[PDB]
């Protein structure tokens, strides 16, 4: 148990990921019954494990909701940040903002995914097992709906990590103003139905996505895909050369 | 479109001292006829032709003097597609059990599965029965009668849809034409709004279970916005029944989503609409 | 944290499911070598001695890991530590993790110093066996042979005095355990211990009212008649036995015909001659069938280790009428044990003793009413071809085999049609001709798949040993003519037939007259007979020459391969591929 | 690549005949196959004549290799099983795994439909889980076998005339166009019409009924009548009772109860029997005894 972060850096065949994601499962069930030295001696490895990745997109297949919100909570255990994200421009640590960072795009990712027609698994029993994950899924439908409330200032707060540029490094702040194009454009695409006027501003983020993307995105890769330039199409001709289909209309 | 004597030559069990080998027949076996519909691809649509032309001039009201300036289109009379729709649906399905024009809850489709799956049927047998809907949605007040036929078909495409492995729509390609057949009909006949008729367009390279949620709803912007004999108020300038949409809201909703979803291959679909 | 294990084990062990149970069971000796020796020996095990768990599989779990436990407490200098758990764990309601411990106790006590044996594990089964329940007694009894020889003589008598008046209790619930360990226990006792005070002990535990304890008291007996010498069974032992043989009861009776070989080759061959032929003919002619099919299946090895002095007097004398008066009884069991049993003593009685009794014993159980008897008599048969003349055994089985070749079950078919090409070379040709081309042929066409590759493998037999011309007008004809019947089982065997007589027919014949009947049958739109003259070509393709595997069988192995089924086409392009033909 | 793959089909078919069970990795292969294979199938697989339709197994490999020599080999001729073949005996794994390995490598030589005890919460209390348990020491086999038994296809239709199915029919199905259009991938619910396909039951009723198992209703004569009659069909085959013979005829030689499992539960000392099917649909019953061990 100890072993397990050294034995997991060392080599990732047996338990890559899923050794981490138990030991924040039985973290969060201790929680409850008063942790004195059980959730902190876990949440710490838990960290250290989600950071030896320093990803976040291979974060999301098991830890959906609920495992990733806590993750991200234990992480965040360094700036305290009781009230709304701002002054972020001005002298600050650069663990604390890749901790803001990675929480506005977690943020951002789940409020995109609370929305889609993703086909769902069929039940025909019921069980313990069946009562456990439609209370894990009533949990992550009110967390869901609670941090959609909260969404608004999200994306101020993205693009003041964006606009500033004070992290010591080039490559990691144009790669932070990518992430954070990217995620802002993909949850302006899906607030076409509340009103008009806003494709503007979503076909702006996806051409400098763009552009940054073509110059020069990051270093590690799992970052852009064509998803981007279908996105970028799309907005081009919602605004509306032209080609032989877009033509007549 | 759609006796002893040779068993006498080989009896005996090649061996006239014991019994047959097997115990006898069940039926029959190798049924002969096993024929097949091959009749002929050309000239069968044309009878078609024929035959709508003729329904043409029979609902046209009369009916030639040269209407507008040059281009009078004559309307089709509202009674005598109504007469169609009529007997269409008592030669598709005479049942009426669940004959009214409101339209029931989804749940309610897992009840009549049988009458829905030979709805389904007589439309796959005979697709003439989907040009006489077109008939039928030229009239918009014709296809608020004729709405069990719709009913059944869309509640066997979605069970269809629903017990579908395939990760293409092209594998069923009757079924994936017979959905945006019956979209386009119902869209064309002043009940659905054009992005419905978006949506039937799309239909051509989305998920199976994707294409099963925008059809539900379909359904449930049916069961709001019900197909009635009202709402189709009279017009002074032509005998259109023009419908004043007074538009789904979680609809374009849910369509939007399945259009953000995939928009690696739907992305010149979102600039139509 | 030294508080994170006691912390996490006394939740997780907690719980609704026993995977995680068995996981933890599986992690103590982690847990154990990660916290170190002096906090295992300290704390651990005073905490785990009162675990009392509901379930009965974390108990087993637990039972068999503590004994992986020899080099994680500090070895034999610190055994006397795990004790307390063991016999906590000891005292259970269940029975099979008693056991589990017994086994567990049992192996590690073979580590384990004498001196510290001695100082502390004898106070241990001295406390155990005074116990309250059952369980205690049936344990204690269990842990006294592996520390016998380390202990001295007055340890020794120690032990022995408490196990006489342990197993001196009234109800078998404890004898049974004691009579059980009498077997493993007794190996190291030496000859005046068990003349002095086992025999009383023995002689009281055979007098018992109860017949469950007689079950393991003739093993006990037959343990101590194997162990000890001859001098001492003809006066010690045969009263015992002698006086159980005879029981109100039918299950000691079945338990002493069963073991009853060691009986009569420890005692030898005389004591057999004295007294064992009355016990061993009252097993014979009792009501139950039990014990009369026991002694039935063991006489024949009891006949093996018997002296060539009197043998045959005793077999021809005593054995025969038994084996008359039990070939004749109603009971099938009996016949059965019989027919399946007899067919051992044919090379004891020799050559001309198989003709005076047991051919007539022989017909009968072959000709039954029963097909249970005629199985085990059909299946036997081998081991009297050697000692009894081909031509004999083929003319005493000419009036049994016009029906058992053709009758309801299959089995006796297939021991027949095996033994057929012993027989059909000795009786000639013209009894082929007459009687045996005609049962060929209709195996043949038999229902079932076994008697059709049976008769497949006799055939083949058949044409090996006669001849190739001398089939080539009388088999392959009716064979060739088979392959038009509708069914496709028929034009399977046909198939078979063709595969296994291309082998042996040479290649001239294989040629012109069995080649075109499967270049035409390669039209047949069964998919299952197409695969199966792919394979056929395949097996007859080196057999033949290059020129007709060019001529017509490549490219009819070339229009073959371009059909619409996958196996058919799969077998053709392995076919091309090993015959090197494309 | 499919050489390779077939000559390890073959060796582990070889290895299964001789009661040798296989590893984790090579049984989760299979399964994946099974499951990438059995999907083109659709519920009602249109079987061709001629075959040897099967019944209940029970998890008995000694009855099976039994029943595969007195039936000819799994290669030669067709075989259609009719379900029942993971619960209620000591080696119910092996015969299984026998079963998919033959279907994936025979995939048009035999057919596999699903019965009431394949599934995820029969397997539970009648030793299958229990036996996965032990064997294989954890339980990833058996989870492999219950996800790929929702891929079995339900009912079979043999020259369009036999139509073979486990439990028998069902008060909510009226053709064969309802089966068809029933998805299979599902766990087999307490009621519906799967559940009454796999769990029903043919008695001297007459109409409908509660059966006495817990689910799935019996129908009687005049129901088998009027289901052969408004689908073509001349005949129903079936396998979900205890018979003697082996075969058994019901309402007026239009259902044939076949039960294969010689010797059910090693209690009844029964026979078995199934029905071999030639090209002019001439049905011939084969009987057979529980073979020695
Ligand atoms: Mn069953
Ligand atoms: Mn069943």
């Amino acid at each position: 148990d100890p072993a397990p972060v050294q034995l997991i850096v060392q080599f990732l065949e047996q338990a890559s990921k899923p050794s981490v994601n138990e030991q924040n499962q039985v973290q969060p069930p201790p929680d409850n019954k008063r942790n004195r030295i059980l959730k902190l001696l876990a949440l710490k490895v838990a960290a250290h494990l989600k950071w030896d990745l320093d990803i976040l997109e291979k974060s999301l297949s098991v830890p959906v909701l609920n495992m990733l919100l806590n993750e991200l909570l234990c992480i965040s255990k360094v700036p305290p940040g009781t009230k709304h994200v701002d002054m972020d421009l001005a002298t600050l640590p650069p663990t604390t903002a890749m901790a803001v960072l990675l929480y506005n795009r977690w943020a951002i990712r789940t409020i995109v995914q609370s929305s889609f027609p993703v086909k769902q698994a069929k039940p025909g029993p019921p069980q313990l097992s069946v009562m456990n994950q439609m209370q894990q899924e009533k949990e992550l439908t009110e967390n869901i709906l609670k941090v959609l409330k909260e969404q608004a200032a999200d994306s101020i707060l993205v693009l003041e990590a964006a606009l500033k540029l004070n992290k010591d490094l080039y490559v990691h702040t144009m790669r932070t103003l990518d992430l954070l194009a990217m995620e802002p454009g993909m949850v302006n695409g899906e607030t076409e139905s509340s009103t008009a006027g806003l494709k503007v501003k979503t076909e702006e983020m996806q051409c400098q996505v763009c552009y940054d993307l073509g110059a020069a995105y990051f270093q590690q890769g799992s970052t852009n895909s064509a998803v981007y330039e279908n996105a970028r199409e799309k907005f081009f001709r919602t605004k509306e050369t032209p080609y032989s289909q877009v033509h007549i209309c | 479109g759609q006796t002893n004597r040779r068993h006498t030559a080989a009896v005996p069990g090649p061996g006239g001292i014991w019994s047959v080998f097997h115990a006898g027949v069940i039926g029959r076996g190798l049924k002969p006829p096993k024929f097949v519909q091959s009749r002929n691809q050309q000239e069968v649509i044309y009878n078609t032709q024929s035959l709508l032309s003729l329904l043409v001039h029979c609902c046209s009201a009369p009916g030639g003097t040269e209407c507008g300036e040059c281009w009078g289109a004559p309307i089709l009379s509202p009674e005598a597609a109504k007469a169609v729709a009529v007997t269409l649906v008592e030669s598709v399905c005479p049942d009426a059990a669940g004959a009214e024009l409101a339209w029931p809850p989804e749940e309610h489709a897992r009840a009549t599965v049988e009458r829905d799956l030979r709805i389904g049927r007589r439309f796959r047998e005979q697709p003439l029965l989907f040009e006489l809907l077109k008939l039928v949605a030229a009239a918009p007040p014709a296809l608020c009668y004729c709405s069990v036929l719709l009913r059944g078909l869309l509640a066997a495409l979605l069970g269809h849809w629903e017990a579908s492995r395939h990760p293409d729509t092209t594998h069923s390609p009757w079924h994936l034409e017979a959905s945006c057949t019956l979209v386009a009909v119902m869209a064309e006949g002043s009940l659905l709004p054009p992005a419905l008729g978006n949506m039937h367009e799309v239909f051509s390279q989305l998920a199976p279970f994707e294409v099963r949620l925008l059809l539900l709803s379909v359904w449930g912007f049916l069961r709001e916005h019900g197909p009635l004999p009202q709402k189709f108020i009279f017009q002074s300038e032509r005998g259109r029944f023009i419908r004043d949409f007074s538009e789904g809201g979680p609809h374009l909703a849910v369509l939007h989503s399945v259009l953000h979803r995939n928009i690696d291959r739907l992305g010149l679909f979102s600039g139509r609409f | 944290d030294s508080l994170y294990p006691i912390a996490v084990l006394i939740d997780e062990l907690r719980n609704e499911d026993v995977q995680l149970r068995l996981n933890s069971i599986k992690k103590l000796s982690t847990i154990a070598l990660a916290l170190g020796v002096e906090r295992t020996r300290s704390e651990l095990l005073p905490f785990l001695t009162d675990t009392i768990y509901d379930e009965d599989e974390v108990l087993l779990a637990l039972a068999e890991q503590l004994g992986t436990f020899t080099t994680l407490v500090g070895g034999p200098e610190y055994v006397h530590c795990l004790l307390p758990p063991l016999e906590s764990l000891a005292t259970v309601e269940e029975t099979v993790v008693r056991d589990k411990a017994v086994e567990s106790l049992r192996a590690i006590s073979h580590e384990h110093s004498p001196s510290d044996l001695e100082a502390h594990f004898v106070p241990l089964v001295k406390r155990l066996a005074g116990g309250d329940w059952f369980t205690s007694r049936t344990s204690a009894c269990g842990l006294f042979s592996v520390c016998y020889p380390r202990v001295s003589s007055a340890v020794k008598a120690e032990l022995r005095q408490y196990f006489r008046n342990l197993c001196s209790d009234d109800t078998p619930m404890v004898r049974r355990a004691a009579a059980s360990k009498l077997g493993e226990f007794a190996k190291v006792l030496e000859l005046d211990n068990v003349k002095s005070e086992i025999i009383p002990m023995f002689s009281n535990l055979a007098s018992d009212e109860q017949d469950s304890v007689r079950l393991l008291a003739v093993e006990a007996c037959v343990n101590i008649a194997q162990l000890l010498p001859q001098e001492d069974l003809e006066a010690l032992v045969m009263p015992t036995l002698r006086q159980a043989a005879e029981d109100k009861s039918w299950r000691v009776r079945y338990m002493v015909a069963d073991k009853f070989t060691e009986l009569q080759k420890a005692v030898g061959p005389e004591i057999t001659k004295t007294d064992l032929v009355p016990a061993f003919q009252n097993l014979m002619k009792d009501c139950e069938a039990e014990v009369r099919a026991a002694a039935s299946h063991k006489v024949k090895e009891f006949c093996e280790n018997l002296s060539a002095d009197c043998r045959e007097n005793v077999i021809m004398s005593q054995i025969l009428p038994c084996i008359k008066e039990l070939v004749s009884d109603a009971n099938q069991h009996v016949k059965s044990a019989l027919a399946s049993v007899i067919m051992g003593l044919s090379p004891i009685l020799g050559k001309d003793n198989t003709i005076e009794h047991l051919l007539p014993l022989f017909l009968a159980q072959l000709k039954d009413e029963c097909p249970e008897v005629r199985l085990n008599i059909i299946s036997n048969l081998d081991c009297v071809n050697e000692v009894i003349g081909i031509r004999q055994l083929s003319q005493s089985l000419l009036p049994a085999i016009v029906e058992l070749a053709e009758d309801a079950k299959w089995r006796v078919r297939l021991a027949i049609i095996e033994y057929m090409p012993l027989l059909a070379g000795q009786l000639g040709v013209e009894f082929f001709d007459e009687k045996l081309n005609s049962l060929c042929m209709a195996w043949l066409v038999d229902h079932v798949y076994a008697i059709r590759e049976a008769a497949t493998s006799n055939l083949k037999k058949l044409v090996e040993k006669f001849g190739k011309e001398w089939a080539h007008a009388t088999i392959i004809p009716k064979v060739l003519a088979m392959s038009g019947d509708p069914n496709y089982l028929h034009r399977m065997t046909t198939l078979f037939c063709i595969n296994v007589l291309s082998e042996v027919c040479g290649q001239d014949i294989t040629t012109k007259h069995m080649l075109p009947t499967v270049l035409r049958m390669a039209g047949d739109p069964v998919a299952n007979v197409r695969f199966n003259v792919a394979k056929s070509l395949q097996k007859i393709g080196p057999i033949l020459d290059n020129s007709t595997l060019q001529s017509e069988v490549k490219p009819i192995l070339e229009k073959l391969t371009q059909d619409q089924d996958v196996d058919v086409k799969y077998f053709a392009q392995e076919a091309l591929t090993v015959l090197s033909l494309a | 690549d499919e050489k390779v793959f077939t000559k390890e089909l073959d060796q582990w078919i070889e290895q299964l005949n001789e009661c040798k069970q296989l590893s984790e990795s090579q049984v989760k292969s299979l399964c994946e196959k099974a499951k990438e294979i059995l999907t083109k199938e659709s519920n009602v697989q249109e079987v061709r004549c001629p075959v040897t339709v099967c019944g209940d197994v029970h998890g008995q490999f000694h009855d099976l290799m039994e029943l595969f020599r007195i039936g000819g080999k799994s290669p030669d001729t067709n075989y259609l099983f009719m379900g029942d073949y993971v619960d209620r005996g000591y080696y119910s794994v092996e015969t299984v795994t026998l079963l998919v390995a033959l279907k994936v490598r025979y995939r048009e030589r035999i057919t596999i439909l699903r019965g009431n005890h394949e599934s995820r919460q029969i397997t539970q209390v009648y030793g299958f889980y229990d036996e996965c348990l032990r064997k294989y020491g954890n339980a990833n086999v058996w989870k492999y076998f219950t996800d790929l038994f929702d891929y079995l296809p339900l009912t079979a239709l043999v020259d369009g005339q036999i139509f073979c199915l486990h439990g028998g029919l069902s008060p909510s199905i009226d053709t064969l166009d309802h089966i068809r259009a029933l998805d299979r991938l599902q766990e087999v619910p307490h009621e519906g019409p799967m559940c009454d396909l796999l769990w029903s039951d043919p008695d001297d009723r007459g109409g409908w009924g509660i059966s006495p198992r817990g689910a799935g209703y019996t129908f009687g004569q005049d129901i088998s009548e009027t289901f052969n009659h408004a689908n073509g069909l001349t005949l129903v085959s079936r396998a979900h009772q205890l018979v003697m013979e082996g075969y058994n005829w019901c309402h007026d030689r239009n259902v044939v109860t076949i039960f294969s499992a010689p010797n059910y539960c090693y209690r009844c000392g029964n026979q078995a029997a199934i029905m071999e099917l030639d090209d002019t649909l001439k049905y011939s019953f084969l009987q057979f005894d529980p073979a020695p061990r």
